[PDB]
């Protein structure tokens, strides 16, 4: 998409997250899991939610064919009577064919912005705290418990706590031993 | 040795719902919404609460004016909407025409009932011949007729006295009121059957103003006839009066219709009959029962109903992109 | 110890105003630009210069017969446009018909300015009564009268000689003519006013082959009258000529109408009065003063006037999003 | 935003910034304060300005309705007349209503875009001579006073010319000391 | 020292086509694409294979009645679309009127070619006179003479016997039948020509009931002349007859029209000639011949034709931004 | 545009990529050279023709314009006659011109999100392996020859395989010699 993640620097989703539409994928010491970002997934939801009634509701008033009977000797008005019945329904099918298609793109694009801009949070969250794989991942240059990966999620990470031994780490990788 | 990580990823899962895009078509997604309703029941059912008026084989012609054939109409009930097939069998049984009919079919979709009055009893006429109005064109079953809420007046003994016959409407309400003349194909046959050779009808009212005069021709036959009737109405207001003056070619009335009820309505035109069923939406291809906000059966429907297209798809992306 | 330091970020301020997107609903943002005019001064103005042509309990047929209720119009300056009630109450004093007349109000939404002009002299009927023809259908105040441009000719002594009237369109511009024919309620009333028992009125233009004829019947009172008038018209042509011919119930013309200058116009319906006012805009329900693209008050409007829709809102977002 | 940087990474606008839409806030050691960027600002302005005229201007011509009457036997086409008139004013109330609903959505994402284009002309000319912060700030690895920064203002920021004072300033932060 | 190195760009070149956006006008890009065809020939062409019918100085009334100065007209052979000027010519050439006029130059938007029948010979008047029936203001070329199609029937010694004529359609096809009334300017002429002063034309078909009568009057002189003629027409279904009786004042058929090829046609109103070419697609002011989705040319088009718009500009954006 | 690649960080097309829409521009010690992505310049192709047809299709049928004619006393039915015809032309015109102004700005902002969304699959294919010069080129921490830039435009390239080299070259330039 517009945006690059989805079918992007992500390839792939995760099959294995039944709990909402965008999340993450810790794995430390204790192990790994799938955890729903609780606060992104509920924005995308009143705003799809949103446009499907803005969508039907603007249609709310929209033409309504009428019958009307002529006899033999009106019927240049039985012809104009149909071309213009005609005319409006040809109108209001094109209104709404295109709206859809036009809103079908800004929905796709709107989820795949949600996806960086997750990814972006996170990242400036971590900074040099972590190494970007480019695969929508993170490495830490330290060690993160359970209670560690909930401050990155709900977004209460401490920069300067893990500092000191990160930049020790990142020095043993300067050396190569 | 792998250091602790975290990664940010998508919902995905086994959909196989398509959506299309102004750039793309066919892109399958996690999840779809299809909004239009394209189902319908086949049948005409009662909308709501209330029974369509369905004529079989009649045109409202043929209803009003008491076509022989269309006695299955003679009293009808309230109704919700009339249905009228393409090209109704039992029309005007005798050949002729129906004035500023189409005016008047367009009154009946705000009418939801009428309720038949006599105005001038056909016992009434003592010195015509009421009973032998009567025509092979016009058949009940072998037996020859006429219309029934009209009365083709003839010569009695040898003469044709001159009538002046008036009704006032002292009901609430509005009156359909109709009637017509007999042109004839000949001068003899005129004399033949109404004594006077030169006749008029006039009618009055507090807003018509009508002298008819029949027309006298050499034309085709029709239904083995060469002559014609042609029929005429009016809405008799309030507390007004209509007032008849003749002397020949004259076809009274008898009964009238009073507007009892009025509401949302509509002629539709269909080849269905009753359907025994029941809707909050009616179509003359079958009845629709949906949620949709959008359907694309027939642009012509009655009552609550979602709005028509000529789309054959409609479909909107809720979720996100599903895995390439 | 902070090291130098650079920052990046947007505006802000005290705004309320809110704006809606497809997928947010009351967006509050740093500036926004109104698009909708929503107000009107209840009242009828001038339009740039000009004055409108204000039929008070006037009709378009009270004032261009001439019903005596109606002598304020006798003599009209030229209007930007006409103003007229939904029900006036004084059309035609005495009940009857006015032939094509939408038509006639169609013609009038292009034209400006009339200019009366006699075409057959009251004093020249020397030979029948032109002093007779009065109603009590027609008030004038208390003293019954008729029509003031049109005549109500009637039998002197006992007899009604055969009128042959015409005149010739010498004028530049076209000519509105009116006339009329008279439907008396029975050949004792047709023979006491014009003697002759069969009648007729011709009326010969380069376009027109008319030829009335008085309808008699018997008809409900409207007005305390039974008998009716039934009035019609044409334009004559410059240097075309039109020629009566009639023998009874002729309401002959006196005045016509010269079509003298044409334009942009209307017929608008509205309740409301003369507001003593002057816009650019005009809507039946009041002036509007506006720099606004679009409007909702009335979709029928006339002048330099702003795009009619019927939102309830319309508001453009122009700044930015802002601050929670 | 669809763009991430309003209401994003950038938490608050700046009730100080009274002269412009986007904009910096430098701090020195000479001091601190607001300055507009004119570029950004005008690119927007002329943006808005041209949507607002390509809206009134595509409603230029549009129907107006007219008063035309009917008698009691024409009722036929005195219902054909109303529902045109009615279908028409139907239809150009729903053009304006939507016009101006998808409008408004690809207004308030230029602003967002037109933000985080701002932060990144900035983040591509500093690199390695200052540390993003994350807030949508820069801290400086070397010292910079007014007449540096309106390089970075106006695009005259030199490279070359800090990088040797910023990788050692570097250097004394990996150490420790 | 250089390190190797890799970059990222976009395409550019020498393109100066220009775009337009909702935010900027006069963009420079890549590629772009026009969709308006703006070029047309001004000529009117065949279309396909066929030739459109062009009456050069003739209305569809002139041809069909066979206006003397038409004789271009008399026999066409099939036509794929006609073209009539705006205010051509040779119309009615005896003044008066063609009734319906309209309603039948409906019909002709889907007729591609008649075939002219003789349905009353000419010969056949024995005790009438055929062929006085000429004016001076229906000239041939400075003979004075008559419409081709129809007859002018006067008395013959001095008297005008009761005309009964009738014509059985046994074709297929449909039949378009014309006759007409003409009405004097006074009792003497009506005498001169017919005897008989009292009269009527009397038609009759399945469906047709009519009776005409002569209608006296003093008119205005039109091309020298007082008199007034009146043509009436009627679609007479195959195995149907229709049935004259006359007795004053009747102008008879001769030849009348088969509908013989219907399909697609429209009648265009055009000042051009003949073009001498051919294409797929016919306006008004030109062909048009082009690959184009959309043109700004004329909105009445006939054939496979582009969308009409009314724009001076439609173009669409391919490539990306051009350097600046 | 909105993405901040054409005409952004991005200054300046190569008027030298004639066979493609987007590309690369090479530079080791065999020399020097062009070369355009073929996929994703072949996948804008298929959505802007795609996006030409979807214009052209929902515009199947529009309102056609039929000859109607009307004598001196049918003039209301005649005006009421050219007020729709005149009506539903502008609708389609607005419709055709609204359209192509609106797919016009996202078919710009397409072709700037697919230069930004290139110049990103490069970056985090090569990461700390080349330095990053803001003027959307990179500067390689190592030695890279044809077949090696090959494998970052087919998206082929080996980040473990150059890790060793390129952090001891980075590790040259700490020191400064
Ligand atoms: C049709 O029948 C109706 C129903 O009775 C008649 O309406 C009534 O007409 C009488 C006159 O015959 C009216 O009497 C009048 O009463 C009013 C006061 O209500 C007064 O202003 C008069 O001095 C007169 O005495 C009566 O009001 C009226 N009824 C209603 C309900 O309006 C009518 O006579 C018949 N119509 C015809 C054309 O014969
Ligand atoms: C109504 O009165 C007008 C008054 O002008 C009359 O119009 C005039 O009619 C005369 C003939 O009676 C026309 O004169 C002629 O000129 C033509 C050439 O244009 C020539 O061929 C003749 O030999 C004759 O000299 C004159 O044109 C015309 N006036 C105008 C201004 O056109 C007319 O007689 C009256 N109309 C009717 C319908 O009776
Ligand atoms: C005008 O000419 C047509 C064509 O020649 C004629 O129509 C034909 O009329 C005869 C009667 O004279 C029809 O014969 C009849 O057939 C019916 C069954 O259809 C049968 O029941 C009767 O006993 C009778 O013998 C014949 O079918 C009919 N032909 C067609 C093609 O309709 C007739 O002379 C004229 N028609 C009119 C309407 O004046
Ligand atoms: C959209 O997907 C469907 C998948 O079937 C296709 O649409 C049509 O449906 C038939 C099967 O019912 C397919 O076999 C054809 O491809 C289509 N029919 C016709 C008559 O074209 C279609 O493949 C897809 N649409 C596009 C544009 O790719
Ligand atoms: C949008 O904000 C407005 C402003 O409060 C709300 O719309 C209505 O406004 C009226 C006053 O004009 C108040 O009675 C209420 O605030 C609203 N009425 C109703 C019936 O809701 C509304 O709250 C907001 N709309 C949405 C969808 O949030
Ligand atoms: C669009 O580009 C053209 C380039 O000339 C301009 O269009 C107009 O046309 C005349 C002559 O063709 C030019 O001299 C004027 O500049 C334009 N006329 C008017 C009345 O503006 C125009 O400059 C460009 N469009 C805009 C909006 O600047």
């Amino acid at each position: 998409g517009l945006f690059g993640a989805i079918a992007g620097f992500i390839e792939g989703g995760w099959q294995g997250m039944v709990d909402g539409w965008y999340g993450y994928h810790h794995s430390n010491e204790q192990g790994s899991g799938y955890a729903a970002d609780k606060e992104s997934t509920q924005k995308a939801i009143d705003g799809v939610t949103n446009k499907v009634n803005s969508i039907i509701d603007k249609m709310n008033t929209q033409f309504e064919a009428v019958g009307r009977e002529f006899n033999n000797l009106e019927r240049r008005i039985e012809n104009l009577n149909k071309k213009m019945e005609d005319g409006f329904l040809d109108v209001w099918t094109y209104n709404a064919e295109l709206l859809v298609l036009m809103e079908n793109e800004r929905t796709l694009d709107f989820h795949d912005s949600n996806v960086k801009n997750l990814y972006d949070k996170v990242r400036l969250q971590l900074r040099d705290n972590a190494k970007e794989l480019g695969n929508g991942c993170f490495e830490f240059y330290h060690k993160c418990d359970n209670e560690c990966m909930e401050s990155v999620r709900n977004g209460t990470y401490d920069y300067p706590q893990y500092s000191e031994e990160a930049r020790l780490k990142r020095e043993e990788i300067s050396s190569g031993r | 040795d792998p250091g602790d990580q975290i990664c940010i990823g998508y919902h995905a899962n086994n959909s196989t719902e398509q959506v299309d895009t102004i750039m793309e078509k066919n892109v399958t997604v996690t999840h779809a919404q299809d909004i239009l309703e394209k189902k319908h029941n086949g049948k005409l059912c009662d909308l709501d609460g209330v029974k369509p008026l369905i004529l079989r084989d009649c045109s409202v012609a043929g209803w009003l004016l008491g076509n022989p054939m269309c006695d299955e109409f003679i009293n009808v009930p309230e109704w919700s909407y009339i249905v009228e097939k393409a090209n109704p069998v039992n029309d005007l049984c005798y050949p002729g025409d129906f004035n500023d009919y189409e005016e008047l079919k367009h009154l009946l979709s705000r009418i939801n009932h009428f309720e038949k009055i006599q105005i001038i009893p056909k016992s009434s006429w003592s010195s015509h011949e009421a009973s032998l109005g009567v025509s092979s064109a016009c058949p009940y079953q072998g037996k020859s007729s006429f219309f029934r809420n009209v009365v083709w007046l003839i010569k009695k003994d040898s003469t044709y006295p001159t009538i002046k016959r008036s009704y006032n409407n002292t009901n609430q309400e509005d009156l359909l009121v109709l009637w017509g003349i007999h042109h004839p194909n000949d001068a003899a046959e005129q004399t033949k059957l109404y004594q006077n050779p030169t006749t008029y009808i006039s009618v009055g009212t507090s807003t018509l103003n009508q002298r008819l005069v029949p027309r006298i021709a050499t034309r085709s036959k029709v239904k083995g006839l060469s002559g014609r009737m042609e029929f005429f109405w009016t809405i008799l207001k309030p507390n007004d009066a209509i007032n008849f003056e003749s002397n020949g070619n004259f076809i009274a009335p008898e009964y009238a219709y009073k507007i009892v009820k009025k509401g949302d309505s509509t002629i539709m035109k269909s080849e269905l009959e009753y359907g025994n069923c029941n809707t909050k939406c009616q179509t003359p291809m079958g009845a629709i029962n949906s949620s949709m906000p959008f359907h694309n059966i027939h642009p012509l429907t009655i009552g609550e109903c979602p709005k028509y297209v000529k789309s054959n798809r409609l479909v909107l992306a809720i979720g996100l992109r599903n895995s390439p």
